[PDB]
RNA sequence: UGACAGACUGAGAGCUCUUUCUUGAUUCUAUGGGUGGUGGUGCAUGGCCGUUCUUAGUUGGUGGAGCGAUUUGUCUGGUUAAUUCCGUUAACGAACGAGACCUCAGCCUGCUAACUAGCUAUGCGGAGCCAUCCCUCCGCAGCUAGCUUCUUAGAGGGACUAUGGCCGUUUAGGCCACGGAAGUUUGAGGCAAUAACAGGUCUGUCAUGCCCUUAGAUGUUCUGGGCCGCACGCGCGCUACACUGAUGUAUUCAACGAGUAUAUAGCCUUGGCCGACAGGCCCGGGUAAUCUUGGGAAAUUUCAUCGUGAUGGGGAUAGAUCAUUGCAAUUGUUGGUCUUCAACGAGGAAUGCCUAGUAAGCGCGAGUCAUCAGCUCGCGUUGACUACGUCCCUGCCCUUUGUACACACCG
């Protein structure tokens, strides 16, 4: 993956302010409702918290739910804030 | 003064429509409003006919839904003081209500 | 008057009508035309123009509202489309709208508010009286 | 194809077994009758039930009758 | 460029009243989405 | 309104001999109008009484209200 | 502006997916429905399930992650759909949390045959007219072979099967294999409609006793 | 990590190179494990469906018989669409299936209403007329209704074989006759049992075990071809072999349904103009009993023209051209125009469906859809011959009977 720290940050703002994401399957929007991406790296990144277990994932058909978890507010609470 | 004012209501149960418009009716009555309805109609019939099998063998087996919508309006000649006075009592399952000023 | 004649002598007679009463301009293709694709040979009809013009005459007298497109719907009819299964064809509408032209500047019909074609008041006494001149 | 099936015809001896005095022979007494003195799901049960208690009475008001018991 | 807000299958779409999911998907979702089967 | 040629002639039989017991009977006499029902009953039933037909649904399985497509074993 | 039949497909859509998307999500908290309801400024989701603090989380907290979402997804104006979340009033009867019970007790280890009158002994006791449980796939061993489990009534035909079947159907993943779970449940006739539905089977009738005057 | 100039490659893919800027710990490498697969196995499975099976059949509890598998209940007869009932009765009492239940259609001048529906009457307005008024057809609006027949849809009612007759253990019922809209359960469907089949589907699923693949990929994306290639066989259909017809005028009548912000009018499309046609340009209407569309459908109906002729039946085959959809029409998308005018003379052995608004004839709508409907699913229009039976053939259900069969006579 190529991030830059801007698009790890206007993520890492969004979940810390809200709490859920929900991304969607269908691939090469360039636009995300609610943030500014592609689908594709929100989708991975957040599939990495998962394997991190920073955030509970329901895939729910191919609708990519992602509730945090106290156990990533401290993680995002020692990176931004 | 007195305004013209339509109320505009459909769902899917008959029951359950037919319970809310006599309801909006009554309310209507005892503030002895201008009414005049509840004119009913004509029903829109959704329908889909699908193949009920999943993979295409056997014999062509068809399978038909339809869902019915329920169109139905009232008319009352007052003032939406005197509108939103009246339809903020109980409305029954599934029915829909969608007040419109009119001419 | 109109009604009360039998549908078919009613065209007869205006069709000579509005080849005697006067006479008009007529466009320089009426001979050569189908007047609907789904046709195969154009009108055995000599004079087939005015009892377009007949016809279309009496759908004024009796409706309002007809349109360039209406009169195609009216006119059209069955398309044997070769081994394919016949349907529905409309006819031409350029044939049809020269007679609208026809009848407009013999003051027999005229345009319509809220669209259309409507009978004129003194058409209305042409084809009443025509009528009445049956049997 | 018009024969009543056990729920009808237990229906029927148990009605008339229950209540005799109060119906009748003509038919139409019958469904009202039965409508206050039973609860159904479908007015065609009740007339089929009605139209077969009405000859029940039929050969009861002439002669003697299998089960029902009547005072 | 269409496949089912279910199952993401481009055959046998229901386009139709915009449901947008195939036959199946449409069958098994059939009774609640509220295609009660009178006939 | 509605129906097809021949439907509507069947139709207008049935409303002109309806019409006419009807405006008979209120207005003319009961007992008059008996020999007009009776006239019409004995020519035939069908002007004054209609006709429950309809036309009614296809089955899937074969186009036709009650045919079905060719069958083939082999 | 949409017309009223896209309006009534999407709603109907919109039920379904919440219908699914709440059971992955509340899958361990015992599931059995959800009701959406119309108010004046607010829309409703009403979370029908078996355990009501362990849904709310801690100080309601799960609910919000959940209304979260919802809002978000479904593009919902903020404070616009809000959730309650209530408990079934009988537990027995609604046939998703007994396919569920049956499926966590079924994967966590225990023997089938022990699981299924678990779940049917349960419920006979609370309430129902009849009981099936079927049990389908590669129960110790390869060939597949299907149990049945009874108890007491049960219709399978005409209209009622509507009125008072309540029936669910579950996938398991116990490895080598899925084991299909189909629980049907009968209702009981409760005319005041809080438990069974409201009106009676089309076969019964009560001959009202003759009061004497 | 991305890249400018050129080769390469079609490629304005920086993949690979000459050229060194740019970005900065996001990686790359290697060790496990993941992930993904319209990959395999439907014979490892779920699920759903089809079929056995459109028939009427199946199973416990207690009791009887038997060493036993099993049997009884679930039946000798009568009746039935029916394991539907009467009844007989080592059976008694119960569960599914059948029936009941649901939907559409048929009836109501009875009820609730309805200017998004619609008569009716009056007022004017047009046109004809013993004309001056009237009488007839028309259009417009209403504190016109002691309007709702027509239209819509709610609640109900109605039909139960009720009455009568004959047959019947005068039981269950059956046949007949008035009456009624309805007397095959009124018609048509929906749902539909136990046990199965090694029935179909891993090619519907982030349904799925196992196995194969995991970067030089069966992953994913792109360009093009392919599924459509034709000696030939088979299956469902479309068009015809004409005159009970073809072509050309005129005449006029449905129901189902369908219509995403579709962006700068945009799915259905009205009206006006341009156009021989295809189709274009303009101002519009409708998220719909409001606009399309009160759906002006064909077949059919009259008037001629063809006059038994592979003819003007028939319209395959092909040439030439235009237009629309599409980023793109070639292996012709489709629709026109003009031309070519092919086989087909009522069809061999055999075989399919069908018992009343039914077959057959006719068109319309919908799905598919950027465009393509000879299909499939629905709708209406015209509308019959024969039959009301039988076990002869092909089967299904039950009983007795015989079996050396049980993957069960395809033994
Ligand atoms: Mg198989
Ligand atoms: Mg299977
Ligand atoms: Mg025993
Ligand atoms: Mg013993
Ligand atoms: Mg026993
Ligand atoms: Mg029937
Ligand atoms: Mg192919
Ligand atoms: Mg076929
Ligand atoms: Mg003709
Ligand atoms: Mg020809
Ligand atoms: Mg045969
Ligand atoms: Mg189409
Ligand atoms: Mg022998
Ligand atoms: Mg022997
Ligand atoms: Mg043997
Ligand atoms: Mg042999
Ligand atoms: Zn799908």
């Amino acid at each position: 993956m190529i991030i830059s720290k801007k698009n790890r940050n206007e993520i890492c703002k969004y979940l810390f302010q809200e709490g859920v994401l929900y991304a969607k399957k269908d691939y090469n929007l360039a636009k995300h409702p609610q943030i500014d991406v592609p689908n594709l790296q929100v989708i991975k990144l957040m599939q990495s918290f998962k394997s991190k277990e920073y955030v509970r994932e329901t895939f729910s058909w191919q609708h990519y739910y992602w509730y945090l978890t106290n156990d990533g507010i401290e993680f995002l609470r020692n990176f931004l804030n | 003064v007195q305004h013209r004012i339509r109320i505009t209501l459909s769902s899917k149960s008959v029951k359950n429509l037919e319970k809310v418009c006599s309801d909006l009716v009554k309310g209507a009555k005892e503030k002895q409003l201008k009414v005049k309805g509840p004119v009913r109609m004509p029903t829109k019939v959704l329908n889909i006919t699908t193949r009920k099998s999943p993979c295409g063998e056997g014999t062509n087996t068809w399978d038909r839904f339809e869902m019915r919508v329920h169109k139905r309006v009232i008319d009352l000649v007052s003032s939406p003081d005197v509108v939103k006075q009246i339809t903020s009592i109980t409305i029954e399952p599934g029915v829909e209500v969608e007040v419109t000023i009119s001419d | 008057t109109v009604k009360d004649v039998n549908p078919h002598e009613f065209v007869k007679a205006y069709s000579a009508h509005l080849k005697r009463s006067g006479k008009m301009e007529l466009p320089e293709w009426v001979d050569i035309v189908k007047t609907a694709r789904f046709k195969e040979l154009p009108p055995s009809d000599a004079d087939w123009y005015y009892i377009r013009a007949a016809s279309m005459a009496r759908k004024i007298y009796l409706r309002q509202g007809i349109g360039i497109g209406g009169f195609q719907k009216i006119y059209g009819g069955r398309q044997r489309n070769g081994s394919r299964p016949p349907h529905f064809c409309k006819s031409s509408g350029a044939v049809s709208r020269n007679i609208l032209q026809e009848l407009q500047k013999m003051g027999i019909i005229d345009v319509d508010p809220k669209g259309g074609r409507l009978i004129t008041s003194q058409g209305r006494r042409d084809l009443d009286q025509v009528a009445g001149t049956v049997p | 194809g018009r024969v009543r099936t056990k729920t009808v015809k237990k229906t029927s001896r148990q009605v008339i077994e229950k209540y005799y005095s109060r119906m009748t022979l003509d038919f139409h007494t019958n469904k009202k009758v039965l409508e206050e003195v039973s609860i159904l799901q479908s007015k065609r049960l009740r007339n089929k039930v009605a139209g077969f208690t009405t000859h029940l009475m039929r050969r009861i008001q002439r002669g003697p009758v299998r089960g029902i018991s009547l005072k | 460029s269409r496949v089912c807000r279910v199952c993401g299958n481009s055959h046998g779409l229901i386009r139709k009243y915009g449901l947008m999911c195939c036959r199946q998907c449409f069958r098994s979702n059939a009774k609640d989405i509220g295609f009660i089967k009178y006939r | 309104r509605g129906g097809g040629k021949t439907s509507q002639i069947y139709s207008i039989r049935q409303a002109i001999a309806k019409s006419l017991v009807a405006y008979y009977q209120k207005y003319v006499d009961e007992a008059a109008k008996k020999e007009v029902k009776e006239i019409f009953a004995r020519y035939d039933r069908t002007l004054l009484v209609a006709d429950p037909r309809r036309c009614e649904p296809k089955k899937f399985g074969g186009r036709g209200a009650r045919a079905r497509f060719q069958k083939s074993y082999r | 502006q949409i017309s009223k039949k896209k309006k009534f497909v999407s709603d109907g859509v919109f039920y379904a997916e919440l219908n699914e998307m709440l059971t992955r999500e509340l899958a361990e908290d015992g599931y059995s429905g959800v009701e959406v309801r119309v108010t004046p400024m607010r829309t409703e989701i009403i979370i029908r399930a078996t355990r009501t603090q362990n849904v709310l989380g801690e100080k309601g907290r799960r609910i919000r992650e959940l209304t979260s979402v919802v809002q978000k997804r479904f593009n919902f104006l903020e404070n616009g759909v809000e959730l309650y979340a209530e408990k079934v009033v009988n537990r027995g009867l609604c046939a998703i949390a007994q396919a569920e019970s049956l499926r966590y007790k079924l994967l966590g280890g225990l023997a089938v045959r022990r699981a299924c009158y678990g779940v049917l002994r349960f419920v006979m006791e609370s309430g129902a007219k009849g009981c099936e449980v079927i049990v389908s796939g590669k129960l110790r061993a390869q060939r597949a072979k299907s149990m049945k489990f009874k108890d007491g009534y049960m219709i399978s035909s005409g209209q009622p099967v509507n009125e008072y079947i309540d029936a669910a159907v579950r996938h398991v993943l116990l490895r080598q294999g899925v084991l299909g779970i189909k629980v049907k449940i009968m209702l009981d006739w409760d005319p005041k409609g809080k438990l069974g539905p409201t009106t009676p089977l089309p076969d019964l009738v009560t001959i009202h006793p003759p009061k004497e005057e």
